[PDB]
RNA sequence: GUGGGAGAGGGUGGUGGAAUUCCCGGAGUAGCGGUGAAAUGCGCAGAUACCGGGAGGAACGCCGAUGGCGAAGGCAGCCACCUGGUCCACCCGUGACGCUGAGGCGCGAAAGCGUGGGGAGCAAACCGGAUUAGAUACCCGGGUAGUCCACGCCCUAAACGAUGCGCGCUAGGUCUCUGGGUCUCCUGGGGGCCGAAGCUAACGCGUUAAGCGCGCCGCCUGGGGAGUACGGCCGCAAGGC
């Protein structure tokens, strides 16, 4: 595996409008992703999670999706 | 809030003499106006508790900062207390 | 009659019962089955095995009633809440996409006193 | 003043009587509440995750502002009245933020 | 003072989704539920499982941490406005303005009281089913206060770091949050963990002291009787000091 900054350009981490990049830090769910996948750090995460929420209320990103295979 | 331009206009009026920043006169004065604008708060927005500790020891502090003054000019105190309503 | 070909199956399971439930590509149920519909009384009713023979009932059913391919969504947690899967499977009707379903909520109530 | 950054999203099925009169509308709300416009940016049609007001899909607005700070809170009350529109998002603008930077 | 910064610190309006319940509709039978097993209970007036729509209340998954903020209690969706505290840098301004703080005054989980609302879920009392020699309990099915909101009381607690506040001093190593740096590292400021010297009856504590000191407040003087009695104050009461 790999963490999702490690591939990803300097981007806007407050700029919720932007769903191409955002998506990269949900999961097959819309759970968002641990530090650990994320490779972020804690304001760096922290304002993440904002961002995302924020873009959920716009309806871009989802709360929530269902699971395949299971 | 508070705007630089509110807090200049007002340290410039209670300066001691030009660059004065930190004098009694200036910090009493400055306190002040914080001091009302939180009583403006609480006059709606009773519910708020922390705001008014905060503002318990703002008072304090203003007060202590007199009783430096009237300890040490009694005069400069006179005018500050006349100047600002206080009392 | 409705002679349905390719449709969807709800498997919903439970600690105490399992259900398969088949229903047309757009929700309307179709058939249903459990482990009190096949024989089962207590207890037993929430084995793994009655779960095999639920979603087999419910196969069956479904084929007479005309089907052929489905796409399974399950909800919920207990024994042979797989074996109803594996049972789907095996039985003729064709597996399209399994999904997992299982409603987990963002706080809103204050659960049992048995579930905290 | 301050400056912040008004988010629409209302319904794809207008045609444009109905565009025209609720960007207008839009329009009337900033002029009567003071919020002055540096930018705008319509990014339309866009496919939702979840469903709002039925509709699998939304029509999107993007309006950077300055405007006086307290009536912010009402004139979102206003553009929040309009029928159309089923989402509204005012919020400050901030500092672009980065990161992998 | 000026310039930056972090935050579930507080208050007010607003709004977003998941879930539960409920009502409307569709489709569809004979059970669902629940337990060690069971029964009560609900279901042919059609439940359960499923799909669409509506109403309402409460709480905000993932992020979330061995994390942050707060004087304490305590604080968690998102937005906006009103506001409190705190930190770093600059070394600019006042020039001892300091510390503590008996009494007073205000805040103070939960439960509890009053008047008026509200009610989804939960749930003392209660009503039933069981289990046991018995069940006044654990387990099950209902359920009222209450839990939520507004205003006013109550003022307790394992209100716990069981460690009162302030300052100076006394090896380090390591993990972390948040500032500033010439950013392998250095430097403030919080949070943890090992451990110098030292302390301790031991456990342990050890620059977040329980070490070395100074100031100030609180408090202790065998167990039971007893946080009882009496008196006083406070409280609508419950009861508190
Ligand atoms: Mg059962
Ligand atoms: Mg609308
Ligand atoms: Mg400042
Ligand atoms: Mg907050
Ligand atoms: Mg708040
Ligand atoms: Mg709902
Ligand atoms: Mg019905
Ligand atoms: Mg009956
Ligand atoms: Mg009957
Ligand atoms: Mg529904
Ligand atoms: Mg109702
Ligand atoms: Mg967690
Ligand atoms: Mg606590
Ligand atoms: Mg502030
Ligand atoms: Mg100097
Ligand atoms: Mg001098
Ligand atoms: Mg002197
Ligand atoms: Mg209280
Ligand atoms: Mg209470
Ligand atoms: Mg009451
Ligand atoms: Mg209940
Ligand atoms: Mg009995
Ligand atoms: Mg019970
Ligand atoms: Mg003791
Ligand atoms: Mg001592
Ligand atoms: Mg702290
Ligand atoms: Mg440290
Ligand atoms: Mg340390
Ligand atoms: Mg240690
Ligand atoms: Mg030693
Ligand atoms: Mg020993
Ligand atoms: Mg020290
Ligand atoms: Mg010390
Ligand atoms: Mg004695
Ligand atoms: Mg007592
Ligand atoms: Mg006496
Ligand atoms: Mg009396
Ligand atoms: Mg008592």
């Amino acid at each position: 595996k790999a963490k999702v900054k490690a591939t990803l350009g300097e981007f806007d981490l407050r700029d919720y409008r932007n769903v191409e990049v955002l998506k990269r830090f949900l999961s097959e769910t819309g759970k968002i992703l641990p530090r650990r996948r994320t490779g972020l750090s804690a304001k760096e995460q922290r304002i993440l999670a904002k961002t995302i929420k924020r873009a959920r209320i716009l309806g871009l990103l989802p709360f929530t999706e269902k699971l395949v295979r299971k | 809030p508070i705007t630089k331009e509110e807090k200049q206009k007002v340290i410039q009026e209670f300066a001691r003499f030009p660059g004065d920043t930190g004098s009694t006169e200036v910090q009493v004065a400055l306190l002040t106006l914080r001091i009302n604008r939180l009583s403006e708060h609480l006059k709606v927005h009773k519910k708020d508790h922390h705001s008014h500790r905060g503002l318990l020891m703002m008072v304090g502090q203003r007060r202590r900062l007199l009783r430096y003054l009237q300890r040490e000019d009694p005069e400069r105190y006179r005018a500050l207390i006349e100047k600002l309503g206080i009392r | 009659k409705r002679q349905v070909a390719s449709g969807r199956a709800y498997i919903h399971a439970s600690y105490n019962n399992t259900i398969v439930t088949i229903t047309d590509p757009d929700g309307n149920p179709i058939t249903w089955s459990s482990g009190g519909v096949i024989g089962y009384k207590g207890s037993r009713k929430g084995t793994p095995y009655a779960a095999q023979l639920a979603a087999l009932d419910a196969a069956k059913k479904a084929m007479a009633y005309g089907m052929q391919s489905v796409d399974v969504i399950v909800r919920g947690t207990g024994a042979g809440r797989e074996q109803a899967i594996r049972a789907l499977q095996a039985s003729g009707l064709q597996v399209k996409s399994i999904v997992d379903d299982t409603p987990v909520p963002h706080n809103g109530c204050r659960p049992k006193k048995k579930f905290r | 003043m301050r400056r912040y950054e008004v988010n629409i999203v209302l319904n794809p099925n207008l045609d444009q009587s109905q565009l025209a009169l609720e960007k207008e509308i839009i329009q009337r709300a900033l002029e009567n509440y003071g919020a002055r416009v540096e930018k705008v940016e319509e990014l339309g049609l866009r496919r939702l995750a979840y469903p709002i007001a039925k509709d699998p899909q939304g029509y999107f607005l993007w309006y950077q502002v300055e405007m006086p700070e307290d009536r912010v809170n009402d004139l979102a009350r206003e553009l929040r009245i309009r029928d159309n529109v089923r989402r509204v998002m005012v919020v400050k603008s901030q500092e672009p933020f980065l990161a992998n930077a």
